RNA sequence: GGUGGGGUAACGGCCCACCAAGCCGAAGAUCGGUACGGGCCGUGAGAGCGGGAGCCCGGAGAUGGACACUGAGACACGGGUCC
RNA sequence: GAGUGGUGGCCACUAUUAUUGGGCCUAAAGCGGCCGUAGCCGGGCCCGUAAGUCCCUGGCGAAAUCCCACGGCUCAACCGUGGG
């Protein structure tokens, strides 16, 4: 036979050309400040895979069956995405959107350490950024939602001051 | 015609030779198993080949076309054969010379043969003495050893 | 294996029953032939460096060894590649310490901390029973190991019976008949670990191997093989068990 | 030499391609024909494992047992007839199953002199 | 010749119900026929039925009320297991719950619901919905 | 249809559905079986036996009697003769095919052109290879009995 | 006398060695049920067994058929078209290697 | 295939002497073609179709064809002999 | 998008191999006609058996590879502990 090959974590379009596909997702990526295609594609996939399995698990049943179901939401409600009372019904209505509300990126935005989607990104790369006591650089990071009160900016940051001349202009939006 | 045969639950030997014995209809999969291609193909299998120039000539565009399409006839290095190269580009069988060595692959028409208005070409030329034909047409780039 | 036996062990051909990393290296240690089976025994290596941590490299674990710091049924083992199996007595006396080698509830081996009063007794279950030479009668036991009684006392004895035996003086003490009631414990097979009572006992025609059932504290009834069940009391356990 | 592997011949009647050499576990050795002689004469195989095997070559003495279970240690004048070949009994071949005459009478042997190194017989009543 | 009496009579039934029938008569008449004819009137699917006695096997007699949309016999009779009923479904029925398979399993004739519940297989012989 | 001409004729007897003799009928069962032997030893044949019973002495089927000796099963003209010993050796309609083929053949001698003729013989032969194979299975011929027109 | 299998021994006796009733021979491993259609040679026997194989692509069955080649003890003694019962002995020939045992439906 | 032996670490037409005519086959023998086998890998909604170099388990080989010594184990890749 | 094009091969496209699931008056395709051996398919009721078939339960089908949750490398790819 053969040996293992690692495979890609992401699925690319059936066809490259198609007007409103192309439209969506150029307002998508205008919209979050993505890097490339592959990057949102990326995310795609993550969506279609939980809703894969909600899809294989109502059609099923005996012992091992619950206890994936449960797993399922447990972990759906661990990263944010559902409400304390959820079901599992209320998987197959979840959008794009809705995972990317959950990246760093975006969270460092909406909390107002950032003025704009950009200015994120740098502050996230350049490492000025903590995360529950740990510097985090990868922008694309999804937050866990025990956590997401945690997010400050580095102790040794130059911006962990308010005297900053940077931070001032931040806070004055 | 009655309903399809056989149907019977112990009818399983009866029904797979039926299928056996008319798979050999489908002339893809009858060259795929006894290797047809494989038998008459001069470049053995490869996709590229490497061969030395014998002449230029130049093939007539078929109906209702009009034109000159520049070739070579190349002898093939790894079995002496003799095949016919078209030359792409806007005067590039300028760039070639007799005793040249060149490296060809496939023109890539319907069902891995010729394309377009040029039937009987199979193959394309892409290097000539180690420099890429397409750099030499639009310069970048000189043809070695003058 | 073309012209020889086999003297090395890949870690992805490892026996399933270790507690061992199969991606970290490429080699491991590969056992000496000894008193236990392959499936139901490790190397004594492993115990002394991955299992209780005393060694972080082997080289230090050997030396450890060459001094006599460790007791197998209260003999000194000096060999890294000695195998160490089920229902065996594992002593540390510098540090006073006792373990038995037990199976877990899927099939690995551990090891069960225990008093050191129950460190001097090791069950044997009688594997095979037989005539030797000046008419004496001699049992080969589930480890390997061998023991002779004169002619007399033949009829107490016979196979899946258990031996209670102290060490090392090799020296008989109890005997626990193999019947209705006596309390086992499961050693291989889908129902490892479980423990309980002999309800039934069945056999069948032309070698194949029979079957016993168990009934649990819960009352709840399972099927084994016959070899499989281990007789370790008359109707209450003689020795701890997890 | 002598290979008793396998045979070239399938049950059908084909034939059989020989996929491997030969291994030196599967090889025999030359028959030793016990002849009677003046003397016995014997030699030591060494065989597989380091183990042994007496091989007797010429036979002079037998052990002739009767049903009363007792023995007698006689000298072997000849072979009568022998059923596990044709013309053994003109050579004075000994195998097992051979019929010899001593000087107490016809007895039939019992043992196999090439594997064993001695020649037993029962008396023929 | 003859090979199925059962298959006939669903044809037959399925024939006349398209052109508004009210009542049929089924030829051969056997216990099978008559254990999927109890079947189907359990889930109304027809109404009452009777059995006719010639000096042959018989007739059976029923009253049809336009509440079938097909129904055939399944051949050949594949055995399934006791978790296997979805795909069948899916080859067979419309939706998820959408009409019966009918089964014959070694307790008796029905519908493939009460098989499930009872947790065993058998042979697949008929559908309707 | 039929077994070589494919036709579909469907005339044949309409037997009403009825278990007892009928009140207007005064035979006894051993009337009736004195009546069949009578006819059989006029030389007649067990078709022909139920017709004249039927047209003549107004009973229809005598399949209406429960067997005496046997009340498992009803009584036939075949089981009444078994009785007695008058049953044929041969099954009759194997006997008929073979006396209808015997005939045939000696008309095909004196007419080697009658093309058309020959071919009711090999279809004649056709039924009873077909009926030999079937009486052999279940035992009515012997083993070893063959059909031979040489014979 | 019994061998293992529970079932009736034969009546007469023989002097074959390789007769597992009377003689040295000993049976280990499986045991099947066949029918006897061949035996020409001398204490041989053909026995052919029928079962079904299942094709998982067309979802059918098809009819497959074993024959096994078996010595015949003289107490014994199989014709043609009888049912038998044979046990796997150690190889006795180049093809034997099973030993009828018991005759379960003469012919 | 049987009977009687030999040889082997060991059962066996594995090899001999003698007695018989058996054994395989249109449910594909025999012969020819192409290939190391598997766990697995690629693709597809699935049913399927195609491949089986790299890691693990099993087999075989040491320029081609034959043959031996030592040893628990070889007819031995960095041991021996012939063409 | 640190990649993007050319040539050859396999799967899909393809219900152009059709068990699920294709066709044969005029488009490729019903032997010129019939009889019959093996095979496949075979009418109704009653009694028995339990080979096929269904359910429960013992012994097996190495590890790696696949899916899920939790844990360790900044998260991930990767690796460990459990359930399949
Ligand atoms: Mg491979
Ligand atoms: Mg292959
Ligand atoms: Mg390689
Ligand atoms: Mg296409
Ligand atoms: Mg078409
Ligand atoms: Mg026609
Ligand atoms: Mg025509
Ligand atoms: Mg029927
Ligand atoms: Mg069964
Ligand atoms: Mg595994
Ligand atoms: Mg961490
Ligand atoms: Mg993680
Ligand atoms: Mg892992
Ligand atoms: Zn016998």
């Amino acid at each position: 036979g053969d040996p293992k090959r690692q495979r890609k974590k992401y699925e690319t379009p059936p066809h490259p050309w198609i007007k409103e596909r192309l439209d969506r997702e150029r307002v998508l990526m205008d919209k979050y400040e993505l890097k490339n295609k592959k990057e949102l594609w990326k995310h795609e996939t993550q969506l279609k895979n939980f809703r894969r399995r909600a899809r294989r698990l109502l059609a099923a049943r005996g012992k091992q069956a619950e206890i994936e179901r449960e797993q399922l939401l447990a972990r759906l409600k661990r990263l944010g995405l559902l409400p304390e009372d959820a079901v599992l019904d209320d998987v197959l209505s979840l959008t794009i959107e809705d995972i990317l509300e959950r990246r760093l990126q975006t969270i460092v935005y909406k909390k107002g350490l950032a003025r704009t989607m950009r200015q994120a990104r740098q502050l996230i790369v350049h490492g000025h950024i903590e995360v529950n006591g740990q510097i985090i650089r990868s922008p694309s990071y999804l937050v866990l939602k025990e956590e997401e009160d945690t997010i400050t900016y580095a102790r040794t940051s130059p911006f962990a001051n308010p005297q900053h001349p940077e931070r001032m202009m931040i806070e004055k939006a | 015609p009655g309903k399809k045969a056989p149907n019977g639950e112990f009818a399983g030997r009866k029904l797979k030779l039926k299928r056996k014995k008319f798979r050999w209809s489908d002339i893809r999969y009858k060259r795929r198993v006894l290797r047809l291609k494989e038998k008459s193909d001069p470049l053995e299998g490869a996709p590229q080949a490497r061969g030395i120039v014998l002449e230029k000539i130049a093939v007539e565009a078929k109906q209702p076309n009009s034109g000159m399409r520049k070739a070579v006839r190349v002898q093939l290095i790894k079995n002496g054969k003799v095949v016919t190269a078209f030359c792409p580009g806007d005067g590039a069988i300028k760039f070639i010379d007799e005793h040249d060595e060149v490296i060809i692959e496939g023109i890539g028409g319907p069902k891995g043969g010729s394309m377009g208005d040029i039937p009987g070409i199979r193959y394309k030329v892409v290097k000539v003495n180690r420099v890429s034909l397409k750099e030499l047409v639009k310069g970048r780039k000189e043809k070695p050893r003058r | 294996a073309r012209k020889g036996p086999k003297r090395h062990l890949k870690r992805l051909a490892a026996p399933t029953s270790w507690y061992i990393e199969r991606k970290a290296y490429k080699w491991a240690v590969r056992p000496r032939p000894g008193p236990h089976n392959m499936r139901t025994s490790i190397p004594l290596l492993y115990i002394v460096r991955d299992y209780l941590g005393y060694a972080k490299t082997a080289r230090e674990a050997r030396k450890i060894l060459n001094e006599g710091k460790f007791l197998v049924d209260g003999r000194v083992r000096k060999d890294y590649k000695f195998p160490v199996g089920i229902m065996d007595v594992v002593s540390i006396p510098e540090t006073g310490e006792h373990y038995r080698v037990l199976p877990n509830r899927i099939g690995k081996l551990i090891l069960h901390p225990i008093s050191e009063e129950e460190a001097n007794i090791k069950p044997l279950r009688i594997r095979n029973k037989r005539m030797v030479k000046g008419a004496k009668i001699q049992l080969n036991f589930h480890d390997g190991t061998n023991h002779l009684i004169p002619l007399s006392e033949k009829d107490n004895y016979f196979t899946s019976y258990t031996v209670l035996m102290k060490v090392p003086e090799r020296e008989i003490l109890e005997v626990l008949p193999f019947e209705k009631g006596a309390y086992v414990f499961v050693t291989q097979g889908k129902n490892v670990a479980r423990k309980g009572r002999i309800v039934e006992i069945k056999k069948f025609p032309m070698g194949w191997p029979d079957v016993v059932t168990i009934e649990d504290e819960e009352g709840e009834l399972f099927d084994t093989l016959k070899e499989y069940a281990f007789v370790v009391g008359r109707d209450k356990p003689r020795i701890s068990l997890p | 030499a002598i290979w008793q592997g396998r045979s070239l011949r399938k049950p059908s009647g084909g034939r059989i391609v020989l996929a491997r050499k030969k291994r030196k576990r599967e090889l025999g050795r030359e028959p030793s024909n016990t002849r009677v002689a003046e003397q016995d004469k014997r030699k030591i195989i060494r065989t597989y494992g380091g183990n042994k095997k007496v091989r007797l070559t010429a036979a002079a003495y037998a052990n002739v047992f009767d049903k009363s279970g007792k023995g007698r240690k006689v000298r072997i004048i000849r072979v009568i007839e022998n059923p596990a070949n044709r013309q053994f009994a003109r050579r004075n071949i000994i195998t097992k199953g051979a019929i010899i005459e001593t000087e107490i009478g016809k007895a039939k042997v019992t043992s196999r002199p090439g594997q064993d190194g001695v020649v037993n017989a029962i008396l023929l009543e | 010749t003859l090979l199925d009496p059962l298959a006939n009579a669903l044809s037959h039934i399925t024939n006349s119900e398209r052109v508004g029938k009210r009542e049929v008569y089924i030829k051969p008449a056997s216990k099978l026929i008559g254990e999927v004819l109890r079947v189907m009137q359990k889930y109304g699917y027809i109404g009452e039925f009777e059995f006719i006695d010639d000096g042959r096997a018989g007739v059976y007699r029923v009253q049809l009320l336009g509440k079938i949309n097909k129904a055939g016999a399944i051949k050949p009779r594949f055995p399934v297991k006791a978790r296997d009923y979805e795909r069948w479904e899916k080859r067979f029925l419309p939706a998820f719950e959408f009409g019966i398979l009918i089964v014959s399993t070694s307790q008796g004739v029905m519908s493939h619901k009460e098989a499930r519940e009872k947790g065993i297989g058998g042979r697949l012989i008929a559908y309707v919905y | 249809a039929r077994m070589h001409a494919r036709k579909r004729g469907k005339s044949g007897s309409k037997r009403p559905p009825r278990t007892a003799p009928p009140i207007w009928l005064e035979y006894t069962v051993e009337d009736i079986e004195n009546l069949v032997v009578k006819l059989r030893k006029e030389g007649y044949s067990t078709a022909m036996i139920g017709t004249i019973l039927r047209d003549q002495y107004g009973i229809p089927t005598v399949k209406l009697f429960r067997d005496p000796d046997n009340p498992n099963r009803k009584l036939t003209i075949t089981r009444i003769l078994e009785k007695h010993g008058l049953a044929p050796e041969i099954p009759e309609d194997l006997m008929f095919l073979i006396k209808r083929a015997v005939n045939l053949r000696k008309h095909l001698e004196q007419h080697p052109k009658d093309l058309h003729s020959m071919r009711g013989l090999q279809l004649i032969e056709s039924k009873i290879r077909r009926l030999v194979k079937y009486y052999k299975r279940k035992g009515k011929l012997p083993k070893d009995w063959r059909y031979d027109p040489e014979q | 006398r019994d061998i293992g299998l529970r079932i009736q021994p034969p009546a007469e006796k023989c002097d074959d060695p390789k007769c597992p009733w009377h003689g040295h021979l000993k049976i280990h491993g499986r045991v099947f049920e066949g029918i006897v259609v061949s035996d020409k040679p001398r204490k041989t026997v053909t026995v052919e067994r029928q079962y079904y194989h299942y094709l998982k692509k067309y979802e059918r069955y098809e009819l497959r058929r074993s024959r096994i080649h078996a010595h015949n003890p003289p107490c014994i003694n199989a014709k043609v078209g009888d049912r038998v019962l044979i046990a796997e002995t150690r190889p006795l020939s180049k093809t034997k290697h099973f030993v009828v045992v018991a005759v379960l439906e003469r012919a």
